RNA sequence: CAAGGUAGAGCAUGGGCCGGUAUCCUUAAGGAGACGGACGAACUGCGAAUGUGCUUUUCUUCUAUGCAAGCGUAGUGGGCGAGUUCUGGUAAGCAGGACUGGCGAAGAGGAAUGAACCUGGCACUGUGCUAAGGAACCCAAUGUCUGGACAGAGACCGAAAGAGGUAGGUGAAUAAAAUU
């Protein structure tokens, strides 16, 4: 039978890869948060202090609060079929910037400029959707070198 | 009954026409898209380029005349896949067409070995003459020397009791 | 155009379809709920139904998860005439109705016959939504003559499901 | 005494080692591998003839023994000692287990029947694969009826499927006939017993000249 | 375009009146006073008869009273005030 | 856009099997060895497919005969089976987990018969068509073409090991019809 303690089964999570052993570098520490942005939870296992439970390892989530040198990250969870926030407390040595936000911001701007011009000369905004792929393009082609295919190979 | 097609596609990428080669297939299969399937195959096979990057811009049948149903010698090529191996091998036929000579074997093979149409290929037919001939079964046919009676009864009428006195066979 | 092209010695190729045609074959009735979800997305609902989808990457990535229930492919002009002429109709909202002259000028404000309707849904591709959205799924029979063998195997293997190309204009015509 | 070979025959279990977590295992019955010429040169002993395996399948360590015997025996009579080389490919490395239980049962003190049932080492075995090498011999060319013939004799020692096959190698080299010929002459080869290594243009060339020096030519 | 068009719909059908509901008393004047208001739905769109009528299909404990100095609170600088329910005094 | 260490592949730290040329150390034995072959559920240097989460409708497609906070209150808390996989056991219509549909609580037509298999989900009538499975007779609908096969065989049916008969493929010879 299993056991149920707050690191369990944590041996293949929570180890340093192949030549990456050691303290972090220099841009953990120098990185500044803010209330709003979206981070990203990864544990360094020197580290001892401020270390989130390892269910939150590889998720991410939004920042609520910061503080001296840590952070308070909003998360859902399903407990008993039904739909949890929770509230986790996590060290800036255990967490990078996600960009899960980058394409989306790029496309931000582009409106932005678009939003204004549609209030002076038209109405409403083109917006500049995505589209998904289409179908296959239209092909005119010389008909020169012309490649014959076989079964040559017998394949013993 | 099986046909003949010549199949002709390109590369594509997320532009068009990346490259200025064209490549072409000719197949024995019974309709276009058991001929558009094996274009696919050979292409994965023999180069590495799947369906999604791949675009066909022709098929063609192709087709004789013999308007007098003149009687041709073919040789074949073929492999076929069984439990332990791929087996090759070459074989000689009668007939009135290069499908006709492909259709006797594909039911030669299944008669003799057990095996469906889909793993028995074709790798080339020939036409010949008659000193080109090389293993013994078609020889006295082609030489023009065979005469045999029939060994079948033929029924005269397709009412399933007659009388005793009526002529019953031929 | 062809004429053109061949007296120099150049091949040309169209562009693919905007639309497939798909037709429901077998019951699913066992499938998983991730199946059953896509068929409703597709608005196919009970067997001998057919539908018109946007060729699309969206789309295809659908249609490979529900392969082994559908026939599908392209579809010429004059197949979808008879289709529309032969078994269409068309709802408001929660009202189902027959395609007439009053009900095309009530929707679309610049439709009035139904050759117009057909018209601009084959030549112009960003009317789409509004004009497919309009018409109900169509309720075919099952095939004249049968199928010629196990219909559940691939249109390759010898069955019914799968991709026909060119060629679902011949399932469809034993059908309507 | 033993159990009869079906009942070890499938590769049921996982993998199970002799190891800290595993103790009180009983020694393999093979413990010879390598019978004949040794240490002949890779050249003197051309011809190659192996044993195929055409199952998936535990080839027990008392089977092993029994087909060493066998083999050893026809050639030794038959080529001579110092014509042949035998080597047996295959090692005995999984345990096998036992969940042994009285005649008199019933009723005991001792935990009867499914309680506790896990097993305790009975012996040991090899674990095997299509297409697998599981003898091998190398011999003069004048000897092929001579060799195709002794292992004929392991075939039957073993369950399921196996081959005697005849190969494209010289030797125990890895190397077609063809390419080791045209290697040996032009000078590319250095000899290391049963098999040799290729010379090539990668070091530095103080190196290059001291191997060449050595070459089989 | 016709997503707008369809949202646009739901928002207007949550608004008008159910047509298969009707209140539970055995009351003829009131019964009366239902029979007007649902004549009146069915010949109009505006958004305040629907509520109405749909607010003197509920029961009892869904038409909670007002005291008089929370009709003034939430009459927001209107003249008439409407409310299906009874208004009490406010002795403050 | 993240996280993962299974299948495959490998044997560089740790465990661990057999044999080694030159050379080296002693002996006049043995040992080491520039290397090859064989391996681990508690070995890893590399690493899938399928599955999981985040953002965007400023992203395809569907959507009101639809969702639904809140309040009140029922039954249930012995399960069993199929397909794909796993652990214990010589195994078992055996004991115990995981994933997606069932029978329980599911009729109808088909596998001669069968809880769970194939087709396919049931208000009540009438005319047409198909599925799965069939088409000498029992029993509604059957015939055709080409090869094999002679055993009171097969259509329903067991191993390692094999000769005999016959149909074909490939590779060796010899040839004054062919033959091995």
């Amino acid at each position: 039978v299993s056991s149920h303690g707050y690191r369990r089964q944590t041996r293949n999570l929570f180890s340093q890869a192949f030549r990456k052993h050691g303290m972090p570098n220099t841009s953990t520490y120098l990185t500044q948060y803010a209330v709003g942005e979206y981070v990203d939870i990864k544990v360094n296992p020197a580290i001892h202090k401020g270390m989130p439970h390892k269910y939150y390892h590889g998720r991410t989530g939004i920042i609520k609060e910061v503080n001296r040198g840590s952070v308070i990250v909003l998360f859902n969870r399903i407990l008993a079929n039904k739909t949890v926030e929770r509230k986790v407390i996590v060290g800036i040595e255990h967490i990078r910037k996600s960009k899960c936000q980058d394409e989306y911001l790029k496309r931000l701007e582009i409106n932005k400029k678009i939003i204004e011009e549609a209030e002076k000369k038209g109405e409403v905004p083109v917006l500049f959707k995505r589209q998904p792929k289409g179908p296959k393009p239209a092909v005119e082609m010389l008909m020169n070198n012309i490649i014959e295919l076989s079964y040559d190979k017998v394949e013993s | 009954a099986i046909n003949e097609y010549k199949v002709y596609g390109i590369k594509i990428d997320d532009n068009g026409v990346v490259g200025d080669e064209v490549y072409a297939h000719i197949v024995f299969a019974t309709n276009e898209l058991l001929a558009k399937s094996s274009f696919n195959k050979i292409l994965k096979k023999q180069k590495k380029i799947k369906p999604k990057n791949t675009k066909v811009i022709k098929v063609e049948e192709i087709k004789e005349d013999n308007k007098d149903l003149d009687v041709k010698n073919y040789g074949i090529d073929y492999y076929y896949k069984s439990k332990r191996c791929d087996h090759k091998g070459y074989k000689e036929f009668r007939g009135v067409s290069r499908c006709h000579a492909v259709d006797k074997l594909l039911c030669d093979i299944g008669g003799r070995h057990s095996v469906k149409r889909n793993l028995i290929f074709i790798m080339k037919v020939k036409e010949l003459t008659v000193d080109e001939i090389k293993k013994d079964k078609i020889k006295i046919f082609a030489m023009e020397d065979v005469e045999y009676p029939a060994y079948r009864n033929v029924l005269r009428s397709n009412k399933l009791f007659v009388s005793e006195n009526e002529k019953l066979f031929n | 155009s062809e004429e053109r092209m061949q007296k120099e010695n150049k091949i040309y190729a169209p562009k693919d379809p905007h639309f497939y045609a798909v037709v429901l074959i077998k019951s699913p009735l066992r499938a998983s709920n991730k199946i059953k979800k896509t068929l409703e997305l597709f608005r196919l609902k009970h067997i001998n139904n057919c539908v018109l989808v946007k060729n699309n990457e969206s789309s295809r990535q659908m249609l490979q998860k529900i392969r082994n229930f559908v026939a599908y492919g392209e579809l010429k002009l004059k197949t979808l005439r008879e289709l529309i002429y032969k078994r269409g109709s068309c709802h408001i909202f929660s009202e189902k109705l027959n395609i007439t002259n009053e009900t095309l000028e009530d929707a679309f404000k610049n439709i009035r016959c139904i050759e117009e309707f057909i018209y601009e849904l084959y030549f112009n591709d960003e009317r789409f939504k509004e004009l497919n959205n309009f018409l109900n799924p169509f309720k075919l029979t099952p095939p004249k003559g049968g199928y010629k063998g196990r219909k559940a195997k691939d249109i390759i293997e010898g069955g019914a499901v799968g991709n026909h190309q060119d060629k679902i204009g011949e399932l469809i015509k034993k059908m309507i | 005494g033993r159990r009869p070979g079906r009942c070890y025959r499938y590769c049921k279990n996982k993998p199970y080692i002799k190891s800290r977590f595993c103790r009180g295992v009983p020694d393999p019955k093979i413990r010879i591998h390598d019978l004949g010429n040794k240490n002949a040169p890779c050249v003197d002993l051309p011809l190659n003839v192996n044993l195929i395996s055409y199952s998936k399948e535990q080839l027990s360590s008392e089977s092993l023994e029994s087909a060493r015997i066998a083999v050893n025996k026809y050639m030794m009579v038959n080529a001579g000692k110092d014509n042949y080389h035998v080597r047996i490919n295959v090692h005995p490395y999984h345990i096998l287990r036992i969940n042994k239980m009285l005649s008199c049962a019933g009723a005991d003190r001792l935990q009867t029947g499914m309680r506790l049932a896990y097993g305790k080492p009975y012996g040991t075995a090899a674990r095997v694969r299509f297409g697998q090498r599981i003898i091998s011999i190398r011999t003069k060319d004048s000897n092929l009826k001579m060799a195709m013939e002794a292992l004929r004799r392991a075939r039957y020692k073993f369950p399921g499927k196996y081959e005697v096959q005849k190969s494209n190698e010289y030797g125990f080299s890895g190397i077609e006939r063809s390419q080791f010929e045209e290697l040996k002459n032009n000078g590319k080869l250095i000899n290391m017993g049963d098999h040799v290594k290729i010379i090539k243009e990668k070091g530095t060339v103080e190196r290059y000249v001291k191997l060449c020096e050595n070459a089989i030519q | 375009m016709l997503k707008q068009k369809m949202f646009e719909h739901y928002k207007k059908k949550a608004i008008l009146f159910d047509e298969s509901r009707v209140p539970r008393t055995k009351n003829v004047f009131y019964q009366s006073l239902f029979s007007l208001y649902k004549k009146v739905c069915e010949n109009t769109e505006n958004e305040i008869v629907h509520k109405i009528t749909k607010r003197l299909t509920m029961s009892r404990t869904e038409r909670h009273p007002l005291k008089l100095s929370n009709i003034i609170e939430q009459a927001n600088g209107k003249e008439i005030v409407v409310f299906v329910g009874k208004v009490l005094d406010d002795d403050k």
